């Protein structure tokens, strides 16, 4: 399940980290469109290591 | 329409006539056709390999030419027999 | 043995005979086996006879003359052309146009093995008809063995 | 007893029998155990006949009115050109038998076959019904083991001719 | 006549001699369709008779192949 | 001698180098700083790993049949 | 349901309700091939043979027209095709036969595609076919029956004639 410190696999095809594993940092509960904030160990082509995804775009890996 | 799934195609793919033929009949026809083709080849081979007497391309015979076309038909018929067998007919 | 007749020794007592067990190993093909048994038997009967008659008499004609064909066996080679070829043609046509279609029917359960429409000269009583069928089968087996 | 030679453990050091389970790549490119089993049986059965044949011919046996050849490695050509008719008939039958083996059975390479590897429907003597289970299984093992032996023997023959001295015991027997 | 009679071999008889000088009748032949193979000795080029036969054969193949698709018949 | 025998030499040496390299990369991947160990090699470990490549043919096959060499569609792919 | 002609075999069904259906199709061609094609073929073959047989016998019993090309002199019904084809008679009739046959091909295509043209119908001389369907059907059977006989007849005439070089009797 998506929750703090959980590990998930990205399912957004446009993501640099598609089919890769990241750690959910925090999940906002205010109804924002993309609540989960996942952090990755690899920088993207822009140099970022984090992005916000929706719960459906994330599948828990364990 | 002709799209199929599984391990064997439907009989509709065999055309409007063979789709109604029994598997055994097709097999008999296949074997016979292959035989004719092989016979034609062997016989023609002798003509080509006989000393002289084949000048002006006398070795080409209308019957053997037609018979040789059995080979391709043999392939088709044998494949069709399998399809019919699997289809149950 | 339950499905088909036979299984009776020439004497008349029950004698189920299938040492190799072919029927069980190849059951779906038993109908073909029965048809071939009758075919071989009928052919054998005709062959047993005739041989004797070849010796006694001959068709009017030089080729058929005893002098021309002293040995009944030699007829095959001597009359290979002309006769023999004629017989070959008609027998072959029969198998392709009649026997083959008939077998296909029996393989689907529409024809009893051996039937070719000559029951018009057969007895109406089922029991007597059955007896005649048995007579045919037994005689055929004897004839086949007789021929060789 | 299973693999009495290997103390009762399956002998697949290379792991050929698990390559169909490689999930990374080459989908359906490795034979399923069923295909492998059938191949082993066919190879063994053919090897047994072949070995007997070489032995018989070398021992000096010759069928009445048969093609005459001296080299067991070149006799096939002689038969083909000496008795074309016979060769053809046998070839036809062999081909029918080979195709009938899978035509009705199904795909064993992908493990979707229905037949039990090794069954060609040739139990004409009906032993399968005339013998006890244990006897049948024993014979199956004997067939496989004897077949495997013949395969090794055929290899020895090939090696002997190709690599001089590769097999020493047979040389002692005075083969080549 | 040979074409319709079926005696097509006539059209391949008497091929040009190896001493034929191109553009002239010296050493010429009468054949129109042949499968000699190789090159004319003097012009060092493929025989014209062979090319004619080539195109004739290709013609039949294509004409037959053009009767494969359904077209309102 | 012209090609086959010398060819085996190249394959053996090349595989050795590739195998040992992959081994080291995977080994240091789980370290405190996986990127510092690529610019500043840990010589002691590298030497150990390098010596273990003489049997690369055997090791590779074993890894293949153990489903530890080839990955399974859990890798990044393009949008289409 | 067993066939009338071959009582020991099943009846060919697709041929039911057709003129001249005596239940005779041992090899079951009807079960596979389109019936309309088969029917058209039987009729055409019959009509052609009927005329062919007549012509063969007529010429054999003399009949040559006047004036007759010299090349056509001393020719039996057999051994006449080649002399004629050289003169031009065969080619001059082939042209017209071809024309009709091509238009007929179009008709056959439409028949098979479903147009309503009964196999073998070219709308010619239907006036003499009678009015009641019954009489129309009898006429059709008459044609078919004569046609089947003609096919066999022609075969005998040509084969026996060439094999034994004989005239009208046993041509
Ligand atoms: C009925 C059995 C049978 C079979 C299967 C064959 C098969 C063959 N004969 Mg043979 N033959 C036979 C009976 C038979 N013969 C008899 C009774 C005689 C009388 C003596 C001969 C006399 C004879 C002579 C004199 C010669 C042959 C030759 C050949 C080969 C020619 C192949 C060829 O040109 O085809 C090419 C045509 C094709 C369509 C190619 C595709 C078909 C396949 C790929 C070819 C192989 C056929 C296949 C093995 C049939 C078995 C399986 C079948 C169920 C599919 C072929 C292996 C010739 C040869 O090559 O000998 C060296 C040759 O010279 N035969
Ligand atoms: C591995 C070879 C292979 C196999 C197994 C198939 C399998 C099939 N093909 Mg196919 N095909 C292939 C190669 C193959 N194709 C190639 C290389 C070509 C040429 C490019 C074709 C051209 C082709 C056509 C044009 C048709 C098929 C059709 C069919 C289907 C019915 C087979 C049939 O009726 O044959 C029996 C065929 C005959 C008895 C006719 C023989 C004529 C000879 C070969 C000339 C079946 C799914 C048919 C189909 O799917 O119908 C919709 C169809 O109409 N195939
Ligand atoms: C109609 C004109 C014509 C003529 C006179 C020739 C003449 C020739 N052809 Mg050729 N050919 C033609 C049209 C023609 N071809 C076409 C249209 C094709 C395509 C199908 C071919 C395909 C062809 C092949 C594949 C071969 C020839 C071969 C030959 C040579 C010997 C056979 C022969 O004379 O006929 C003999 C034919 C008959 C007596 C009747 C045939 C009737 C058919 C079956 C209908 C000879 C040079 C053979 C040769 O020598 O080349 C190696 C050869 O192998 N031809
Ligand atoms: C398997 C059976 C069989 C076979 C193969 C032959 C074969 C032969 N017989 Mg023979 N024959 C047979 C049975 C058979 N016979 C019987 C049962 C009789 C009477 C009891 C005869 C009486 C007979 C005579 C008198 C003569 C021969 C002769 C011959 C030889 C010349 C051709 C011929 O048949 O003559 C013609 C044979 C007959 C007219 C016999 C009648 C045909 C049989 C009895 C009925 C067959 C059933 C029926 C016709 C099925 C037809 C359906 C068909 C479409 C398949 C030939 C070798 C002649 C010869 O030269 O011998 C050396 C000769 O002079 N046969
Ligand atoms: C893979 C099996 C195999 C193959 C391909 C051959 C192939 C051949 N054998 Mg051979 N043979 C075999 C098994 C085999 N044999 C076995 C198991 C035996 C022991 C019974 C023999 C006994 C044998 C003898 C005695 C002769 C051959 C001969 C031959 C050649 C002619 C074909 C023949 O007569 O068939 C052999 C017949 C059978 C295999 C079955 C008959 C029962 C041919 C090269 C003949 C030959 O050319 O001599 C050099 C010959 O005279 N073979
Ligand atoms: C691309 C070529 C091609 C294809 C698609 C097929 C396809 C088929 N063959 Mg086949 N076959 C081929 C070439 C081919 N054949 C050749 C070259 C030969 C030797 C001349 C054979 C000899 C052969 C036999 C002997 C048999 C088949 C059979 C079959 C069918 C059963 C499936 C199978 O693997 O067996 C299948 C429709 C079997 C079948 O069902 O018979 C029709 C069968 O018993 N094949
Ligand atoms: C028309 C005759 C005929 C028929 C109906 C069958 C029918 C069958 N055969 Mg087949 N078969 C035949 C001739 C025939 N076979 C011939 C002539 C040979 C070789 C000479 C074979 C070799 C053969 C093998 C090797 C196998 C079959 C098998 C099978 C069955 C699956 C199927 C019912 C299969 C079977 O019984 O599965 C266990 C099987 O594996 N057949
Ligand atoms: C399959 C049909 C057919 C074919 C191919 C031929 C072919 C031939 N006929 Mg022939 N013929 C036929 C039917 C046929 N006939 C019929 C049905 C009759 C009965 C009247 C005749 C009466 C006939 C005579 C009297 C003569 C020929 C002659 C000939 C030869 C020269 C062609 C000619 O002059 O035609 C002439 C054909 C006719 C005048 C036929 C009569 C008109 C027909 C019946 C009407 C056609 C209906 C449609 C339009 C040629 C071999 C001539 C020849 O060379 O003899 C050696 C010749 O003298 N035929
Ligand atoms: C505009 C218009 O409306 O015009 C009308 C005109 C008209 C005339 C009204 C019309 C028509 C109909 C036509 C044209 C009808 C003609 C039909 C025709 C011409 C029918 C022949 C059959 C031949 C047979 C059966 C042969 C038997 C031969 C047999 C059975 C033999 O055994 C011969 C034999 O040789 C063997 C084989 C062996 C020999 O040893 C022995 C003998 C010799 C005995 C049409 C269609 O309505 C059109
Ligand atoms: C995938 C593919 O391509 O398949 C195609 C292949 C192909 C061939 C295109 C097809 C076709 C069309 C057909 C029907 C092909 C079959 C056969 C073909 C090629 C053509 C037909 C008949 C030839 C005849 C009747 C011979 C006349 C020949 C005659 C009457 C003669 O022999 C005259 C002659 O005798 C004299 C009088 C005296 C002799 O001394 C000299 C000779 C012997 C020469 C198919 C089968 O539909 C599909």
């Amino acid at each position: 399940m998506i929750d703090r410190n959980s590990k998930v696999r990205i399912l957004r095809k446009e993501s640099y980290w598609f089919n890769q594993i990241g750690t959910v940092a925090t999940v906002d509960q205010s109804g924002i469109r993309y609540p989960a904030v996942v952090r990755f160990e690899s920088v993207n082509y822009a140099g970022t290591n984090t992005n916000n995804f929706a719960l459906d775009e994330l599948v828990e890996v364990k | 329409d002709m799209t199929w799934e599984g391990e064997y195609p439907p009989s509709k793919v065999l055309g409007p006539i063979m789709s109604k033929m029994p598997s055994g009949l097709l097999a008999i026809i296949s074997m016979a056709s292959l035989g004719v083709c092989v016979y034609s080849c062997v016989q023609t081979g002798f003509l080509l390999r006989e000393p002289g007497a084949i000048e002006n391309g006398s070795w080409v015979r209308w019957y053997y030419v037609v018979e040789g076309l059995g080979g391709p038909l043999a392939w088709g018929t044998h494949v069709a027999s399998w399809i019919q067998r699997k289809n149950g007919m | 043995y339950n499905h088909n007749s036979g299984g009776v020794n020439f004497k008349g007592d029950t004698f189920q005979f299938d040492p190799l067990g072919l029927s069980e190993t190849y059951a779906p093909l038993v109908p073909f086996f029965r048809e071939s048994e009758i075919r071989h038997g009928r052919t054998a009967m005709l062959a047993v006879t005739g041989f004797i008659v070849q010796d006694f008499v001959r068709i009017p004609g030089d080729a058929y003359s005893f002098e021309a064909v002293p040995k009944t066996v030699g007829a095959h080679d001597a009359l290979l052309e002309g006769p023999m070829h004629q017989l070959l043609l008609w027998i072959s046509l029969w198998d392709i146009v009649i026997t083959y279609p008939s077998i296909q029917a029996t393989m689907k359960g529409e024809r009893e093995p051996g039937d070719f429409g000559w029951k018009w000269l057969a007895p109406k009583d089922e029991a007597t008809l059955k007896k005649y069928e048995m007579n045919e089968l037994l005689n055929g087996r004897l004839a086949m063995m007789a021929v060789g | 007893a299973f693999n009495p030679e290997m103390a009762g453990e399956v002998f697949d050091p290379m792991g050929f029998g698990k390559m169909h389970e490689i999930k990374g790549a080459f989908p359906n490119m490795f034979p399923n155990p069923q295909f492998l089993e059938e191949s082993e049986i066919k190879h063994g059965r053919m090897a047994m006949l072949a070995w007997t044949g070489v032995w018989a011919t070398e021992s000096g046996l010759h069928f009445p009115g048969a093609p005459v050849a001296d080299d067991w490695t070149t006799a096939l050509g002689v038969w083909a050109r000496e008795d074309p008719g016979g060769f053809g008939i046998v070839l036809l039958l062999l081909s029918i038998a080979e195709g009938e083996g899978v035509s009705h059975a199904g795909d064993n390479f992908r493990g979707v076959s229905k037949k039990t590897p090794g069954d060609m429907g040739f139990d004409w003597m009906g032993m399968t019904k005339k013998l006890s289970a244990d006897k049948l299984e024993r014979y199956q093992t004997v067939e496989k083991k004897n077949g495997r032996a013949a395969m090794i023997a055929m290899a020895s023959l090939f090696a002997m001719k190709a690599i001089p001295g590769s097999v020493p015991i047979m040389d002692m027997l005075g083969a080549n | 006549t040979p074409f319709f009679t079926g005696n097509w071999t006539v059209y391949a008889e008497n091929p040009d001699s190896a001493t034929h000088v191109f553009n002239t009748s010296e050493g010429s032949g009468t054949a129109i369709l042949t499968f000699l193979g190789g090159f004319h000795p003097q012009t060092q080029s493929l025989w014209l008779s062979d090319m004619a036969h080539h195109h004739l054969a290709i013609a039949v193949v294509f004409i037959v192949a053009g009767h494969m698709y359904r077209t309102n018949f | 001698a012209e090609f086959i025998l010398p060819g085996f030499g190249f394959i053996y040496i090349s595989g050795w180098i590739g195998w040992v390299g992959r081994k080291y990369l995977r080994a240091v991947s789980t370290s405190a700083n996986p990127s510092e160990s690529e610019i500043i090699i840990n010589v002691p470990l590298a030497l150990k790993i390098m010596t273990t490549g003489y049997i690369w043919p055997i090791s590779a096959w074993q890894e293949l049949i153990s489903n530890d060499l080839v990955a399974v569609s859990e890798e990044i792919t393009v949008s289409p | 349901a067993k066939s009338k002609a071959l009582p020991w075999l099943p009846n060919p069904s697709n041929l039911d309700g057709r003129i001249g259906a005596n239940g005779f199709d041992p090899l079951g061609i009807s079960e596979y091939f389109p019936v309309d094609y088969l029917v058209e073929s039987e009729i055409k073959h019959g009509r052609v043979c009927m005329m062919a047989w007549a012509g063969y016998v007529a010429v054999d019993l003399g009949a040559r027209i006047y004036p007759l090309p010299e090349s056509m002199q001393g020719v039996t019904s057999a051994t006449a095709h080649d002399p004629a084809v050289a003169f031009g008679s065969m080619g001059n009739m082939f042209i017209w036969i071809a024309l009709f046959e091509m238009v007929g091909w179009i008709g056959l295509s439409q028949t098979l595609q479903g147009s309503g043209r009964e196999p073998g119908d070219f709308g010619w001389g239907k006036q003499f076919m009678g009015k009641t369907q019954a009489e129309i059907d009898t006429m059709k059977l008459k044609e078919l029956t004569n046609g089947r006989a003609a096919m066999l007849a022609f075969a005998g005439v040509v084969t026996q004639s060439v094999l034994y070089d004989k005239g009208f009797p046993y041509f």
